[PDB]
């Protein structure tokens, strides 16, 4: 496929990067490595703050306010990894940012990226 | 030890009484951002938005270690009782740029 | 005409209360009877609006409204989501909210109500194409606000 | 990027599934989630990462082909498994500066569920083996109490940790041999230099009683580094190059030689079959019967990858079945269930294939295993 | 097995000499090299290895297309290079259990041609913030003795480090702004939420003195987290989204704004061009010339790799040559001589593509540059 | 080509595996990180001890015993991976065994291994 | 120490004096396993194969710090001058398994 | 006839110091003439040479001749390569080394040190080829000594 071309979702495979949930994350999928679409996977730390994204959901035509937190205290862990900048804005709007790594809140002050979820945590415009 | 935790988790708004003593969260920022209470009072934050916020005192502020609430999805709460008069400094975890402020006497 | 009640209770606004100076006013009875403000971006209004918002409410909302000892009424946020209009605006300052903010029949008169209002619009700085309130015309000529 | 045609199933479930969340109107609260309880299609895939100073493990449940936890290393460490999927574990390696700097050896014990450590063990004068990954140079014994690691230099030595009592014990003087395989709490065999295998009784304290076996092969005769090994059943299976399979049976706690087999047939020896790989042979308990990865290949190529798996029996040696893996296999091993799972682990494609051990069938595949996976590890439970 | 043509013709020169090293009679005596002396065409790449914990960097001759040396760095380091190749240095983070236990934030000083450390420093309670590599997140002074990083939580900040000292000073108290671009050696600009552009003046105590210049872009004006910076000339090139530069002079001492500049014409952004990739912008401090890694894509796709590289005269925004770079480029960088070359890294390829920067020629590439490479630096030598 | 094809050596490129004296190579060849045929990249630490192994020369047709010494102290290189077993025996003759980290010797006991040097220590049979 | 080096790096076989105490290394092993000597005297060890070969004595043995030597090549020698009595064990570096020791009288 | 000197100083051997007995045997006769050892893998000498080799060498020599005190004289390697010969091998045995290797003329005839060198020539750990010592047939019959 075409890196470049306008991102298209689709709400049938969450571990494919054009699922529409993922359509700002930076990392790898966490369903990928023992997780699932909102939960972390056994052993790693859970975030509390995160970047955000609105997504288009395909499915109801209605966009959501995805929270991209990330699961800590492992090493990247290399399985389905993704990078989508839907609405991402520079560090400068850190709110919208996804190349810095969200792991504060999480147990333990974890810091280190595994991977990240997508649970959505309320509708958007 | 300048503070204590009524609930350790976030709940939902609803539950919150009213004539409580509120600042709301919206538009990234805390709509109340110079609040004056006196000893004993309970202030409740409560997200008026679908962007997560938190309140954050940097160690030393309330006690000893900092004071990392939870994120407060929409229509969320979190609150704190101050026991100690004083002024109190704070912010949003991931979102430095919102600062607080809580003068208790 | 627009529905007046008071935004906590519900119950009818009682105009009788209002002072009788002021009530007379082409922009109060345009209001009371279409809920539009005329005075919203009124340049040969404003500089008296301001000072209205100055001394009757600067203290406790802040210099620019942006929120201080009392809430912030700059933005698209409203604790009482009927004041992104102007009828449920008014109804507020009229009526009273809760606490520290009480009715004001008492201390403004329909027409510096409708005055101080205008500088509280004026004071937005969301996007002018979300200034529900605004006409077309004024929502053309609207700035976000900065000090 | 690719899916497995396993991992689109998973994919799409968890998708449908959220929907319907969703659409219920049920909101996301995110937790972190515990491993499925431990069973017999539980299968372990370390990543040595090419030596890389710090590595990875992959839990894996094998029926439905889908990862279902991890757990970091630092270099080359040793991994081992309870039996009774009580627990887990490993030797590992770490440094202050990345690969430099002060040194620290350790053991660390993992809850099967949590995931979560249970122990971190400290090794005194960092005295692990740092070599690549051979699962029997590092073993527990039989009662899951202790853990034993191998000491190549400056003396060959293994060293005795206490899991139960969370603390290192001592390092056991032993002669010139490798590897170890645990037959009782105080008791473990190792294969020595001169061809024979030595038998370790080690108490609490004072010099351990160590014996000698038979020579049991030539000294042209090579044996490979990654024999299998059955602690319940007591079955030591040690191919040479050459696929010729060297049987020691451990359970009454003495050595008792069993008669030579050969893996590969008269024609295909003649036709330059040998075996070759990483983890090249496999050992089902139950059914008694070795599954070894061979190919046709020159003689000095023994840790390449192999195309073809054979299976026979254990103790007639009698020619079972021969399977077109389809790919390149570095390391194999088996369920230990009632019809077991063949794993196939490709080291070039970090992908785990998992076949149906009796028809040989690929069923699923499991891929983005790391850098350079190498070790499969299963525990056998009941 | 894949070789460029570059390491191929070194590979044979190396055989070559090897060859007739031996039948001359020559004994191999084994020895630990020191890197040739670091010049204009010496080039580094950084590998974050998205995000794991061990990173790597590769010390890079650009003429020849050849390592000659790697640094080895923790968790998303960040990486400078001494204007004048009198040292190199990073601000790394590591773990006492990979990437789990006790975090050392800390600083590391390495002799250019030993790659020796000759310092490491650590930095206080984990000041360090921890996000992808930007080079302007950590920077020096220009004389070369302090190192400035930023701190993102639990408040903006940005820390004192002592260099030639060896130790670290002191937190700074800053604004909500980001980056660090050195003037003096107690001046340095940063980016602000607001639009504006701070100067934060400190000394060897108490509070910084921070005063803001006007608000050079608007709020829907998105300026990239990898703006070039000549410490040398204090020239500041920012681009945007839409390939719209922002160029400010800081050679006064204090902020000048120059005329914007239109990196793509009219036609380009009309037909869908718009910058993308990581290392977006290159400047040549002699030439006085921009380069923009450039392509035709849907704007929120401004991460993904370019095909193109635009070169306009800083002065006066004019259009001097477009490069089709026959790869998918992420970052881009040029030397600072005579006639610099163009080095262009592929995240996706690990490889680093060196082409003329006249002629926009390929010269010759390096690859197996880690997992993911992405911070190309240089020194601005002379 | 085919990996389990008997070896072939030749004598002009270091850089490929099937380089005469990598015969019994494992990890890494140093030439491609810093360092040379026989000598380490900067900052890594040289070896003394090693396996080693017999390796036919096709350019004279002689057989040296070329001694596999680790650089060490740094992380894996990642640059130019190969896996000869000329000869290689199994660990319990480690004098021909190359799975082994040969770092022993190494300045600072560095014990990590980065790459592998193929010098000439003698003639052999 | 329990001994002094009379040259740190290896040196050539052929320089070693007829009449000198030496211990041959070849076929994997130390021709003479135990040797005795009186204190004062300086043993050389000449490795006599391609296969490299040292002598390594831990620490504690010799003094302080284990005294890893040299790897000797083909025909080249390292020497150790005993100063007290005592046995000092000793083996090969990458060969575990080959052993020796010196006896001081 | 081969010539007969002390390996060490090169001073002939003085047969004068041999014992009485033992010096007429065919062995000697035709050792001394041709500086051949009729008793190489001799079968029939091979068990009192294992113990004539135990009781004089095995002390400092080795059960096997792989050396202790004394060097190993099992291998290809010999400290004086003349011993690779068995006039070399009998000249030092009759004239003795240095250190605690001294002559071994007043403890074994003449006969007893052929025999003795025969043992010490089969626990040869050296590939059959290797043993310049021996005859095609010793060969053929020879095989690298293993405990
Ligand atoms: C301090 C004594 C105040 C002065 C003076 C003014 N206001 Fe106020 N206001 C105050 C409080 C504590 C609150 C919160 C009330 C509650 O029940 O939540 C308010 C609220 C308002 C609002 C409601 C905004 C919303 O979120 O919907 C409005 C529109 C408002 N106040 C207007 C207003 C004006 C116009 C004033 C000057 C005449 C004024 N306030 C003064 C406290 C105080
Ligand atoms: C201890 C008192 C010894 C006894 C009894 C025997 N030998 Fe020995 N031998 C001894 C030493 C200390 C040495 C080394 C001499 C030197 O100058 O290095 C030797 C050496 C030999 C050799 C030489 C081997 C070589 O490498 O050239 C031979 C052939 C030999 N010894 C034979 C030998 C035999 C046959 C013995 C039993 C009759 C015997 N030795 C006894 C010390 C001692
Ligand atoms: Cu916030
Ligand atoms: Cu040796
Ligand atoms: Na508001
Ligand atoms: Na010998």
């Amino acid at each position: 496929t075409d890196p470049r071309a306008k991102w298209v979702p689709q709400d049938n495979d969450i571990q494919a990067c054009d699922y529409w949930r993922h359509c700002s994350i930076d990392g790898n999928i966490c369903d990928c490595s023992g997780g699932s679409l909102t939960n972390c996977p056994p052993g790693t730390k859970l975030a509390t703050a995160s970047w955000v994204a609105s997504c288009y959901n395909p499915t109801d035509g209605q966009s959501y306010l995805i929270a991209y937190r990330d699961c800590c205290g492992y090493n990247v862990s290399g399985r389905c990894p993704c990078l989508n900048t839907e609405g991402e804005l520079p560090v400068y709007r850190p709110e919208f940012a996804n190349d810095i790594i969200w792991c504060f809140g999480a147990e333990d002050d974890a810091m280190t990226y595994h991977c990240t979820i997508s649970p959505i945590v309320g509708k958007a415009s | 030890d300048k503070a204590t935790i009524p609930s350790e988790s976030p709940f939902a708004a609803a539950e919150v009484a009213d004539g409580a003593i509120v600042v709301d969260i919206a538009k990234m920022k805390y709509e109340t951002p110079e609040l004056h209470v006196k000893v004993g009072d309970t202030v409740t934050w409560i997200n008026r938005e679908a962007m997560p916020h938190n309140v954050h005192f940097v160690a030393g502020v309330l006690g000893e270690a900092a004071l990392k609430g939870p994120m407060m999805k929409k229509e969320q709460a979190y609150s704190l009782t101050f026991t100690e008069a004083g002024t109190y400094d704070y912010h949003c975890t991931p979102h430095p740029f919102m600062r607080g402020k809580v003068v208790v006497e | 005409a627009p529905q007046f009640f008071n935004i906590i209770d519900g119950s009818p606004l009682n105009f009788d209360d209002a002072m009788e100076e002021g009530r007379d006013t082409e922009a109060v009875k345009h209001f009371l009877e279409t809920g539009e403000n005329v005075y919203n971006e009124d340049p040969e209004i404003l500089p008296e609006a301001e000072e209205l918002y100055a001394g009757m409410c600067s203290g406790c909302h802040g210099h620019y409204a942006e929120g201080k000892i009392g809430p912030g009424l700059n933005d698209a946020y409203w604790t009482y989501p009927g004041n992104e209009t102007d009828v449920g605006l008014f109804s507020t300052l009229y009526g009273g909210a809760t606490g520290q903010m009480g009715p004001m029949w008492g201390s403004l008169t329909l027409d510096e109500m409708l005055r101080t209002m205008a500088w509280v619009r004026h004071l937005y700085t969301g996007d002018p194409k979300d200034a529900s309130w605004l006409t077309d015309e004024q929502k053309a000529g609207f700035t976000p606000f900065q000090p | 990027e690719a899916e497995t045609q396993a991992q689109e199933t998973q994919g799409q479930a968890a998708a449908r599934a959220a929907a319907a969340d969703l659409a219920a109107g049920q909101d996301d609260e995110p937790r972190i989630l515990e491993a499925p309880a431990p069973d017999a299609r539980r299968v372990y895939v370390n990543d040595p990462a090419h030596a890389a100073a710090v590595t990875q493990q992959f839990v894996i449940d094998g029926e439905a082909g889908r990862v279902i936890g991890m757990i970091d290393g630092g270099f080359l460490p040793n991994p081992v498994v309870a039996d009774d999927g009580s627990f887990i574990a490993h030797a590992s390696t770490v440094f202050s500066r990345i690969a430099r700097g002060e040194r620290t050896d350790y053991v660390e014990v993992f809850d099967p569920v949590t995931l979560l450590p249970t122990a971190d063990i400290e090794l005194p004068d960092a005295p692990r083996f740092l070599v690549g990954t051979y699962p029997w140079m590092t073993s527990l014994t039989p009662d899951g109490k202790t853990l034993l690691f191998y000491q190549f230099s400056p003396a060959p030595a293994v060293g005795v940790v206490d899991l139960e009592g969370k603390a290192f014990k001592r390092m056991l003087d032993v002669p010139d041999c490798y590897h170890i395989f645990p037959t009782a709490p105080d008791t473990f065999f190792m294969h020595c230099r001169d061809g024979s295998l030595a038998k370790v009784a080690f108490g609490t304290e004072g010099t351990p009683e160590i014996t000698h076996t038979e020579v049991f092969h030539p000294e042209d005769e090579f044996l490979i580094n990654h024999p299998a090994y059955s602690q319940k059943a007591g079955r030591l299976v040690w191919p040479t190059y050459t696929g010729k399979i060297h049987q020691i049976d451990l359970s009454s706690g003495d050595a008792k030689f069993l008669p030579a087999v050969e893996a590969l047939t008269e024609a295909e020896r003649a036709d330059g079959w040998r075996p070759g790989g990483w983890q090249q042979v496999a050992y089902h308990r139950a059914l008694d019967r070795i599954y070894l990865l061979v190919d046709q290949r020159d003689e000095w190529r023994h840790k390449t990858a192999s195309r073809f798996v054979v299976v026979l029996d254990a103790k007639t040696g009698e020619r079972l079945a021969k399977f077109e893996m389809g790919h390149e296999i570095d390391s194999i091993n088996v369920s230990q269930d009632e019809k077991p799972l063949l794993y196939a682990l490709s080291t070039g494609d970090k992908t785990l294939y998992i076949h149906d051990a009796e028809s040989g069938e690929e069923l699923r595949s499991v891929n983005q295993l790391g850098h350079g996976p190498q070790v499969i590890t299963t525990a056998d439970m009941g």
